[PDB]
């Protein structure tokens, strides 16, 4: 274990940057994740595949610790400024999570619920929420369909929470 | 009853002494003003006929934080330390 | 003896961290229920003077 305090320090700094960001732009965390995934060995050795898997389950763990506002942002203001940081997440889900953090061509209950919760949060925080939900979940058919396939698996899980 | 209840009293006393630091005040109230209950409750504070750990712990740290207040007559302290010294089949 | 108090869990409070952090972004003039359950625990406590 070790640091059930340093993760708390992360919560502190992320909520601090959340308010600062509120005061469109993409989050630096996904760029860090991209940088570390690049600086991994490009090799196909099973050592490399396991190391990548270990690193992606750690990324899943860290994202599940921080709030669901980091994924979807918060408060999609208007129709033109839409899908900011969402495309970053979808890129990460497509490139990486489908390989390792997946089973049965579906994601894990954890990040699925974390995601859909940040979505419902931002959408109800935003105006015209039903139409914007439908908009984002239509674009997911084109940018990140695994989410819908995941919401297919984890539906008897999510529907009580979302209702 | 003044024996069994004093156990629970010193129990919560050391518990809050851990949650806080340095001698919660509620026992300090009954110390100066209620001397009969003070001595009746101070017995289980010292009735520890058990070996001491190599490093200090809650009990002994509590007792140290007590003794620096110039309370705890050294008679009971001496008793404390000496007690802790220790065909048909 | 007492010999101290077991901590047991620093993790469930870290869980409550995300629970209430989610509820914060969820709610947004009402008052928080945490203080209500607090006052309930306090009134439930013995009003005696031991």
């Amino acid at each position: 274990t070790g640091n059930e305090d340093i993760i708390s320090r992360l919560q502190e700094m992320v909520a601090d940057l959340e308010l600062q960001q509120d005061l469109s732009q993409e989050h630096f965390l996904f760029e860090i994740f991209r940088r570390r995934l690049q600086a991994l060995t490009s090799g196909w050795s099973v050592a490399a595949s396991l190391q990548r898997q270990r690193e992606l389950l750690m990324y899943k763990r860290i994202l599940l610790r921080l709030p669901s506002s980091v994924l979807c942002g918060s408060s999609f203001q208007a129709e033109q400024p839409i899908t900011a940081r969402c495309e970053q997440f979808f890129h990460l889900v497509n490139s990486e999570m489908r390989n390792f953090c997946s089973h049965g061509g579906a994601l894990t209950q954890d990040i699925t619920a974390h995601f859909f919760r940040g979505l419902l949060n931002a959408c109800l925080r935003s105006r015209d929420p039903s139409l914007m939900v439908d908009f984002i979940l239509a674009k997911c058919q084109t940018k990140c369909p695994l989410i819908l396939t995941s919401a297919l698996v984890w539906w008897p899980s999510l529907e009580p929470v979302l209702l | 009853e003044p024996h069994s209840q004093a156990l629970q009293d010193v129990e919560k006393a050391i518990m809050v002494f851990e949650h806080t630091g340095n001698i919660p005040v509620t026992v300090m109230e009954a110390s100066i003003f209620r001397r009969p209950y003070y001595v009746s409750h101070f017995l289980p504070a010292l009735l520890t006929p058990r070996v001491l750990p190599k490093v200090p712990d809650s009990r002994v740290a509590f007792i140290e934080s007590l003794k620096r207040a110039d309370k705890i007559p050294p008679s009971l302290y001496s008793t404390y330390c000496q007690a802790c010294s220790a065909e048909p089949l | 003896l007492v010999f101290g108090g077991r901590t047991g869990n620093e993790d469930i409070i870290s869980r409550l961290q995300e629970m209430v952090a989610d509820l914060e972004l969820q709610q947004d003039s009402q008052e928080h229920f945490l203080f209500e359950i607090f006052r309930r625990r306090l009134q439930a406590l013995t009003s005696g003077w031991s």
